[PDB]
RNA sequence: UACUCCGCGCCCCGGAGGACUGAGGGGGAGACGGGUUCCGCGGCGCCUGCAUCUGGCCGCGGGUGACUCGGGCCUAAGCGGCGGGUGAAGACCGGGAAGGGGCGUGCCCGCCCGUCGAACGGGGAGCCGGCGGAGACUCCGGCAGGCGCGGCCCCCGCGGAGACGCCCGCCCCCCGGCGACGCGCACGGGGACCGCGGCGGGCGGCGCCCCGGCCCGCGAACGCCCCGCAGCCCCCGGACGCCUUGCGCGGAGAGGGGGGCCCGGGGGCGGACCCCGCGCGUCCCCGGCCGCCCCUGAAAAGCCGGGGGGCGCCGGCCGCGCGCCGUACCGACCGCAGCAGGACUCCGGGGUCAGCAGCCUCUAGCGCGGGAGCGAACGCGGCUCAGGGAAGUCGGCAAGCCGGCUCCGUAACCUCGGGAAAAGGAGUGGCUCUGACGGCCGGGUCAGAACUGGAACGGACGCGGGGAUCCCGACUGUUUACUAG
RNA sequence: GGAGGCCCGCCGCGGUGCUGACGCGCAGAUCGCUCGUCGGAGCCGGGCAUGGGGGCGAAAGACUCAUCGAACCGCCUGGUAG
């Protein structure tokens, strides 16, 4: 010439990473805390 | 209901003053031995614009009296002050516009600015653009002096409190209309997050005591008592009267 | 050639004030990119904000010692006009004082 | 990406070295019935999260 | 790379500062049958163009066995 | 404007007109009085004579 | 082998914790020869690779053959 | 006044804000765009830089003044009062 | 929008033909995310919604090199720590606290955190040519830069009337500078691109013409010498003058004459055995001005200068050295998928034109959930239609009319700014001519005339229908992501 | 000469009408024409801050990861039911 499918296309950030104590992909990269083991 | 706008402001977050790129806190020179006996001389170096503030600020350089070098101050500029001028502070400062001296040595009828309520607090009374105080009378027996505030109220202060001769520069600022919504936007973008303003009668009951109804209206009287608890104190607080009386 | 379009030379492609290039032809008949470095300001007067004569617009580290000096008592800090006022002011004041 | 830390690079390295089949002489030495390794992954289908 | 004058050429060769000397005969265009002397030094490569081929023999013969010498004489 | 001013400057620098006449004609050119070089040239002869 | 013939260089696998100066020292001591420069690299599988270029007055081919690489 | 009868510099606003605002702006903007005599060299080269900051384009001296105009009447009255009160004190010490 | 013939098979490869994307690219590259998808050889059991000899599929082997590019350092908005304080705790809050160094062994100086936080901000220094199958500012060849360390020689300032110049001292205290900063219409300069003419080399077609068509003709970082407008400064001297598109400046010293400084630039010689001239425009950068703000448009590491004090070779030549980590490839990413959705940035030719619009195209890339026949109803997307002209319908919904440019002519009302493209008229192609505007050859534009075509010319494309009134809200702006603008 | 929360209009940013297509979809919100705005109270990227009876709101009970007139996860809990 939406809040669903089109909004899933704006995802290109990593919120969690690998924990150094449990290694489980739950370390918040901006809070600096692990959601699993609490490090 | 939920928490109101006034309750949310007090917790900081997005309601703090924007202080980035501000020159600093404007204050009188500190009181010391050298000017408790004589006078200290300084020079005006620049006249600058402070973000958020309506009045200009002056940078004044004084000699260092407890070592070597110089000391840089930051004053609120009185009207008529110019770059390269030399000013004095102390018990023996002369009666000129830029000088700082105690109120006991200032004759009645003089205009002063940046007055300090209690001795050695570095100014707090007439600091907004265009404002000034007046020295009304002295009382040598009690060592207190009476001044008149910009609001018109009269106050007694100790005779050892210092002030600056003149009135604050930038007078007349509020005589010009803002005219456009975009101008108010810039003005408040230099200060804090407080604009634009949504009326309470235009909300739902869950977030303001004035909201709700099949017509927009305040249900009850808008005058609330002095002892209303924090979520209740909206409208006119402890009003003595209302309306446009018209007389003095 | 019928196409003269190039590719970015830096780590990223965002065009900030330190990522400017110009184009030149190489001996192999190719179009290349060369950085345009920022030019620093030369020293400015203390009393006035004017520029001080005799010193080029290069970072002082890449100049010899003679190239960043002026042969005068306050050379490089204030101009000749500002030095006269200080000399006149000090003499006339200390004579009366 | 092309700009990674060595720590992430080392964990992805182990994933690649492990994506292998069961060797032929192992299948018959151990008399194995199931001959496929179900811990393999394919790049187009997986989410390694590493 | 920089240009060098004749007098401080064999001087440099005197202080044993040159590492090699190349002689090339230019015979096309503004380089009309003249020769270029290129001396490799620790920091720079120095080149001199004697106005005539004859001058080349004398100077090079004036530093023979003092610095190793090459010849090019491209004729294409 | 550039044509007219370069002509006037060349005439002044040859001492073909006094500085006062030069200033008057400069102002008249800035005032849109002359439409082309030819009209300026014949005006100068009239003023000179 | 083309590297050995052309640039006087040998390609070796080393421990990941090794740095260039110690690789140079170890190569000099274990194979009696001289080393000019070393370039290193960590491969996608996690090993460390070194490119060792010998000194100009050293024939890399004879050392390579002596160690059995040739 | 070849182009407008009365709007003057407020012609940049078209028809968008009303008569009272436009009249007040005419007065204030005319005042704030003007050139003022320098108190240190008697030349008309003072221009506004910020709300209460005025600079001379000749001598390069900066002054603190009013918004929209270099001087305000309250300031002149105050300076005269200070000057008067200064002399009376210096006669009797 | 789309394939066909032959080798050979609608889909792979080759040649030939015919088309498309159309420089905001179905082009060439990065950031993020993915994680081996990259390369070579082999293969068709799975997948490649048709086939397959193909493949991002399956098997076997390979592939990412840095003193100069980025990270590691700095600090932003922030976060953490802090003798302690508080709470049943977990924990949360925090300036009032005997809070470190140097030289070198004794003395001297000193109130009080962070090698946390930016692969876009700050930052000491890199260019050319060539080589592989997959890597290159990293390899090799050449030519340079920066920062250190070690030897040998090896010096504690002169010129000018002045602005300043010329050959290079360090440590402490204090005073400064650089780093270091908005937006805008215009105007000027440089570079790259683009076009025109000439000369040299190569090619195509040719029924008729053709010196009228196409392609090629290259020169980096770095070193030394000259030039560099505007700006700022020095000397003589003593004024209605100088000057911009616009301005602006002058007794606090103009014009004139003679000088100095800076200028991301240009020329010459080297690098390297350089076809010659000319011009409008486009993009990027820089310059001096002017305008705007109740808006004034970061910081620190690091580096340097000056004053005072205390000390003393500090440069030249020659040698060595420069650790750690990233580096392949992809819109192969997210939406349950090889999903018409979503997804940041860089480079940007020709013609028509006001134009980076629409339409056609060189370079580069490429024929995508398969084909054949037939030419019913009916649907989806389009086109034309006698006479009438809203009679249709809740309702002119939908479609149609108008539209570029030049000239003529424009009302009531009004906050005097508007209304206004009001309303409404006329012209516009091709060819052959005439005049006007610069410079010591160039350039386009504007105006006028004859002739001539089916009474035709903004010939495709692109591109307002207008008027008279009433209600509501002054106006630009915002809103119910997915039924209300 | 070149002002303006001025006008026509491309990319962008939005989302009027056809109540068009689709509605076992290409799609758990898309496609086509037509349309609004286009120097500003403009638009876009990254970093950072605010946490559930709390936040944030040019205000629609809107939004807070397909979930909002009170999110999601596990447990109390095999909660009670004329
Ligand atoms: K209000
Ligand atoms: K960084
Ligand atoms: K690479
Ligand atoms: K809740
Ligand atoms: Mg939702
Ligand atoms: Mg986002
Ligand atoms: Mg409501
Ligand atoms: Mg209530
Ligand atoms: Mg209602
Ligand atoms: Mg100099
Ligand atoms: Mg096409
Ligand atoms: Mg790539
Ligand atoms: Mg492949
Ligand atoms: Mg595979
Ligand atoms: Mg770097
Ligand atoms: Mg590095
Ligand atoms: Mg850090
Ligand atoms: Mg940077
Ligand atoms: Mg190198
Ligand atoms: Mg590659
Ligand atoms: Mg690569
Ligand atoms: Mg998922
Ligand atoms: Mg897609
Ligand atoms: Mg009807
Ligand atoms: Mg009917
Ligand atoms: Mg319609
Ligand atoms: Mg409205
Ligand atoms: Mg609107
Ligand atoms: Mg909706
Ligand atoms: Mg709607
Ligand atoms: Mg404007
Ligand atoms: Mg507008
Ligand atoms: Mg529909
Ligand atoms: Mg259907
Ligand atoms: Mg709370
Ligand atoms: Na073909
Ligand atoms: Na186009
Ligand atoms: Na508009
Ligand atoms: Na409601
Ligand atoms: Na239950
Ligand atoms: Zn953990």
């Amino acid at each position: 010439a939406s809040k669903g499918t089109a909004s899933f296309g704006k995802r290109h950030t990593r919120i969690h990473g690998s924990c150094r104590r449990c290694g489980k992909h739950s370390f918040h990269l901006q809070k600096h805390e692990c959601a699993s083991c609490g490090y | 209901g939920r928490r109101i706008r006034v309750q949310r402001k007090g917790a900081g977050s997005v309601f703090r003053a924007h202080v980035a790129r501000r020159l600093g806190a404007a204050k009188l020179r500190a009181n010391d031995f050298a000017e408790r006996t004589g006078s200290v001389r300084g020079v005006v170096k620049a006249i600058l614009h402070d973000r958020g503030r309506g009045a200009p600020l002056a940078r004044v350089q004084f000699p260092n009296m407890r070592g070597e070098g110089r000391v840089n101050e930051l004053f609120i500029a009185p009207e008529g002050m110019y770059t390269g001028q030399e000013v004095f502070s102390g018990n023996k400062a002369t009666l000129h516009i830029g000088n700082i001296l105690p109120v006991g040595n200032i004759p009645e009828g003089t205009y002063v600015c940046n007055v300090e309520e209690k001795p050695m607090d570095r100014g707090c009374l007439a600091r907004a653009s265009g404002t000034y105080c007046l020295v009304v009378a002295h009382n040598m027996e009690t060592n207190k002096t009476r001044i008149r505030l910009p609001s018109g109220q009269k106050k007694l202060i100790s005779s050892k409190a210092r002030a600056m001769i003149g009135l604050v520069a930038g007078g007349g600022r509020t005589d010009k209309p803002l005219l456009k919504a975009g101008n108010a936007y810039h003005k408040y973008k230099a200060k804090r997050n407080c604009w634009p303003v949504v009326r309470g009668v235009a909300m739902n009951p869950v977030d303001h005591p004035h909201g709700g109804g099949n017509h927009q209206h305040i249900g009850v009287s808008s005058c609330v008592p002095r002892n209303a608890v924090p979520g209740q104190k909206v409208g006119l607080i402890a009003a003595r009267r209302t309306g446009c009386s018209g007389g003095k | 050639m019928a196409d003269c379009r190039v590719t970015c030379r830096f780590h990223s492609t965002y065009r900030t004030r330190s990522k400017i290039v110009r184009y030149k032809r190489t001996p192999g008949n190719r179009l290349t990119s060369l950085r345009v470095k920022k030019l620093p300001n030369a020293p400015h007067c203390a009393e006035t904000g004017k520029q001080i004569h005799g010193i080029p617009r290069v970072i002082p580290q890449h100049l010899t010692r003679q190239q960043r000096k002026v042969s005068r008592p306050y050379g490089g800090k204030l101009c000749g006009s500002a030095l006269r006022a200080h000399i006149l002011e000090s003499f006339l004041n200390e004579e009366n004082q | 990406s092309a700009n990674k830390t060595l720590e992430r690079k080392l964990r992805l390295g182990k994933k690649i070295r492990m994506n292998k089949n069961i060797p032929r002489w192992v299948i018959l030495k151990d008399k194995l019935k199931k001959r496929w390794n179900y811990k393999r992954h394919h790049w187009r289908r997986s989410h390694l999260k590493l | 790379p920089n240009t060098i004058t004749e007098e401080n050429l064999m001087k440099m060769i005197a202080d044993g500062r040159g590492k090699k000397l190349v002689v090339k005969s230019c015979s096309k265009g503004r380089l009309q049958g003249k020769v270029k002397l290129k001396l490799r030094t620790a920091k720079y490569l120095y080149t001199l163009t004697v106005p005539n081929a004859d001058d080349a023999k004398s100077i090079v013969k004036g530093c023979k066995d003092k610095v190793e010498v090459q010849y090019v004489n491209d004729s294409e | 404007q550039r044509v007219l001013r370069r002509l006037l400057s060349r005439y002044r620098d040859d001492e073909k007109i006094d500085r006062h006449l030069y200033e008057t004609l400069y102002a008249k050119a800035k005032g849109n009085m002359f439409k082309n070089k030819r009209v300026l040239l014949e005006h100068i002869v009239g003023m000179q004579k | 082998t083309t590297q050995i013939e052309k640039n006087n260089t040998i390609v070796f696998i080393v421990d990941r914790r090794a740095s260039k100066p110690e690789i140079r020292k170890a190569f000099e001591t274990v194979f009696e020869t001289k080393v000019a420069r070393v370039n290193t690299l960590i491969t996608p599988l996690g090993l460390k690779k070194a490119f060792i270029r010998l000194a100009p007055d050293v024939q890399a081919m004879d050392v390579a053959s002596k160690m059995g690489l040739a | 006044a070849k182009r407008t009868k009365k709007v003057g510099l407020t012609g940049k606003y078209g028809t968008r804000y009303g008569r009272a605002a436009r009249k007040q702006l005419l007065k204030i903007e005319t005042s704030q765009k003007a050139k003022y005599t320098c108190p240190f060299c008697a030349k008309d080269k003072v221009r506004r830089t910020a709300c209460g900051i005025w600079t001379c384009r000749s001598c390069s001296k900066t002054m603190a003044g009013g918004a929209y105009s270099l001087h305000t009447e309250p300031a002149n009255a105050a300076r005269a009062t200070i000057r008067r009160l200064r002399l009376a004190r210096e006669d009797a010490q």
